[PDB]
RNA sequence: AUGGAGAGUUUGAUCCUGGCUCAGGAUGAACGCUGGCGGCGUGCCUAAUACAUGCAAGUCGAGCGAACGUUAGCGGCGGACGGGUGAGUAACACGUGGAUAACCUACCUAUAAGACUGGGAUAACUUCGGGAAACCGUAGCUAAUACCGGAUAAUAUAGUGAAAGACACUUAUAGAUGGAUCCGCGCUGCAUUAGCUAGUUGGUAAGGUAACGGCUUACCAAGGCAACGAUGCAUAGCCGACCUGAGAGGGUGAUCGGCCACACUGGAACUGAGACACGGUCCAGACUCCUACGGGAGGCAGCAGUAGGGAAUCUUCCGCAAUGGGCGAAAGCCUGACGGAGCAACGCCGCGUGAGUGAUGAAGGUCUUCGGAUCGUAAAACUCUGUUAUUAGGGAGAACAUAUGUGCACAUCUUGACGUACCUAAUCAGAAAGCCACGGCUAACUACGUGCCAGCAGCCGCGGUAAUACGUAGGUGGCAAGCGUUAUCCGGAAUUAUUGGGCGUAAAGCGCGCGUAGGCGGUUUUUUAAGUCUGAUGUGAAAGCCCACGGCUCAACCGUGGAGGGUCAUUGGAAACUGGAA
């Protein structure tokens, strides 16, 4: 049993940890079988790990400790 | 209409336990205070505060993890 | 709290039974937790003993009640003093 | 179209113009609020009763009502019949579908209905505008 | 492969786009005018409007307060589960798939174990007093498996429990059991709704909750959301399912199950493991009656019923025999949960109001030019039959223990509301009738009054004097205990076209540039593995549809094992094309 693996870019960083994560993700439509593309802005915390413009780095669900953070990693291999 | 036997019976049982739990809120309350009263009660009053939550820890009027953070709230500050 | 489904199947005057681990407040045809098998209580059946118990030797083994007067067919069986 | 502005604007069926468009609907007496109920009758209580002429491919003349239903919504539905009814002040029990050639009536009133039971002097139409005594 | 059809209508005629209407199935259906059977499933969908009236959870004293195996009141549990309706909710509420180094739980039964010492008090009881009663207090008691003090014991960083059969209660580790929170994806219409949010989004604390957290406050700051449709209004309880469809799709959500939310309307807590609680308390408000008017009452969205509104959906019914549901050792017990009869033709089917004969066969209807066909072998009047009617034995579901012999298991004695059913046996002719049409779509033709009148109409359309289209008559066609009509959905419809349409003149090309967001991309070599292809699992409950099988006199209907339960979950695996990078 284990946590969520996703990987992605982000856009930005304020103070306070304000690691949100970009995710982008493909998906058919339901009925037109076009491969349509979307994204999910998600996010997690760390002490001063990231930056703007590309800190693409694996997250890890967990239990909440935020009001929308729910992923604990931040372990990091693609940046600027 | 089995209820109107119930009616007086938690009656009784509230009013029994809003004074122990008064008293359990109370006898926790010049602990924590004692300790920074630097008082002569650096012993004696927490384990009366211990004895509290534990009496109050017999019956069911109150949760188990609450007692936890009593405990954890008084001994942990020494 | 565990008990042994024995619910009112089947077509109406002709009241059958499935046998199933059920809950003491969940009503009849409630929420089932597994089956138990089934005895046809049709009165004109000569085979009907339907227990295959290996998937209900779990039940008592593990905390399980009788069921509400249908000790007979817990007669026909024997899985007790086993243990 | 190409599929890029088909997964963008995705198709949209045709609208349903509704047949008996005065009807399906009964507004409530305390909340005070129209609804939707798809009925296939309705009461009704009469006002007038007339009779244009022109019916231009057609040339006879013939009568017709101006009831209105449950909580007043006022319609002009055809009667039925060789015979018709003596009531100003009726419980009908109207009916769809449109006699054509008159601009202005969708509707019929069922003959019977505890107002008036149709035509004496008919006899081998026997359920169409209100007739009886028939032993077949 | 067990899998798909069309017709009518624009003109004097023909093609072609395009609407419009039929022929098929449906139903929690009604209304007309005529009605006899049997076996089942189902019946306020409009008012979640108001409840006159009776009934829907109560059990128990071997623990202890009354008379001769009958009563209290303690208290022990139980009213948080059953049952009921869709008002609100576009939300982690549901459907699918996972997470707890965020968590809880007595009732059942594994163990490993205890009940030490007391003491104090109080209901009942009686007495007083006041109030048409209602509400109450005083006075003196006395209990009790009801309270409570100290004794020594794990689980916090050193800590508390026990009142019962004879000769039951409680303290821990557990299981199952029900919960709770969060996460990925899936969740209708309006751009004639484009700027929302201010404990709002983060940090550190302080608390508080079973549990983390902007859940609440103290500061610190700046965020967070959005054309991948945020916010706003409107409508809608979701789902395995049901109806349609050859398939893709489209439309529904009452039956019967999963899960929410709600109980005159709003709040907040109480006891309790568990409620912020349908048959509970407290507050404010609007209904509602009793009324010495002094204060005092209840909740039909539990069964039947009335008033209302309705197109319309009923017994002010009987019984626990069974099933489960509580309590009590155990009988017993309360159950409008449930089981049966009402009551409606409300669907689905299973039969039969007659039978072998019987010369044109008829008196009498219609056609008639009448000579003869027709109703019509119809009919008699012979010959034939019990289905309906008077009596009968009428006795399927119908079981399982509080015992004794053996060592909680075996054999052997204990329980029926509907009592019509199955039955057999004499044997009647008691209405299988009435609906709708008849010119073409689409099988069904002649006369009479009627003359653009009165009138039919799905569509084109019929009648201005001889209408097969009006109203009758006769005959014929389709039906079947009904027929037909109005209303809603799907197909026909490829008239919303991914399979499966088009844009010159028929409806349809921006007046034409430059352009960001987004969409698509030449040629080759390498590596990757997101899309792609494949297979090993866990899973998509059951009831239902698809075929097989047993049973219901066959049928409607029931039980058995399988497709088969979709986009998913984790790793194995292949690398031609689309990404991704050199
Ligand atoms: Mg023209
Ligand atoms: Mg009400
Ligand atoms: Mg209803
Ligand atoms: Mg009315
Ligand atoms: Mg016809
Ligand atoms: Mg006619
Ligand atoms: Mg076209
Ligand atoms: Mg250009
Ligand atoms: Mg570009
Ligand atoms: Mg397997």
């Amino acid at each position: 049993n284990d946590r969520k693996v996703y990987v992605g870019k982000v856009v930005s960083d304020k103070m306070d940890k304000t690691i949100t994560v970009l995710v982008e993700t493909y998906k058919t439509h339901k009925l037109y079988g076009k491969r349509v593309k979307y994204s999910k802005k998600y996010k997690t915390h760390d002490e001063n790990n990231s930056a703007k413009l590309g800190d693409i780095v694996k997250i890890q669900e967990t239990r909440p400790l935020s009001a929308t953070k729910r992923f604990r990693l931040v372990e990091i291999v693609e940046e600027s | 209409k089995s209820a109107i036997k119930r009616v007086k019976t938690t009656e009784k049982a509230e009013a029994r336990n809003i004074s122990q739990k008064s008293a359990m809120r109370t006898a926790v309350k010049n602990a924590k205070t004692a300790v920074s009263n630097n008082a002569d009660n650096k012993n004696e009053l927490v384990s009366l505060a211990v004895k509290l939550v534990d009496k109050a820890a017999q019956s069911n009027l109150i949760h188990s993890n609450k007692a936890d953070r009593i405990k954890s709230q008084l001994m942990t500050a020494n | 709290a565990v008990k042994i489904r024995l619910t009112r199947l089947g077509s109406k005057r002709n009241p059958f039974y499935r046998i199933v681990v059920a809950d003491a407040r969940s009503p009849r045809d409630g929420r089932i937790i597994e089956q138990i098998g089934t005895y046809n209580p049709t009165s004109a059946n000569a085979p009907e003993i339907k227990v295959d118990e290996a998937l209900a030797l779990k039940w008592l083994n593990d905390g399980a009640k009788p069921t509400d007067t249908v000790h007979n067919i817990l007669s026909k069986e024997g899985i007790m003093k086993k243990f | 179209p190409t599929i890029n502005q088909l997964v963008r604007k995705p198709r949209q069926s045709k609208i349903k113009k509704s047949d008996s468009p005065a009807l399906n609907k009964g507004f409530n007496s305390k909340k005070k609020k129209f609804t939707d109920l798809n009925s296939p009758q309705k009461r009704g209580v009469c006002t007038r009763v007339g009779t244009m002429t022109p019916k231009k491919p057609n040339s006879a003349l013939r009568k017709y009502a101006r009831v209105r239903l449950s909580n007043n919504i006022e319609i002009n539905a055809y009667i039925p019949g060789i015979g018709h009814n003596l009531q100003e002040h009726s419980v009908v029990l109207v009916r769809g579908g449109r006699v054509k050639d008159l601009p202005g009536v969708r509707y019929h009133i069922v003959r019977g209905a505890l107002d008036t039971s149709g035509v004496d002097g008919r006899r081998q139409g026997r359920s169409l505008y209100g007739t009886k005594k028939p032993k077949n």
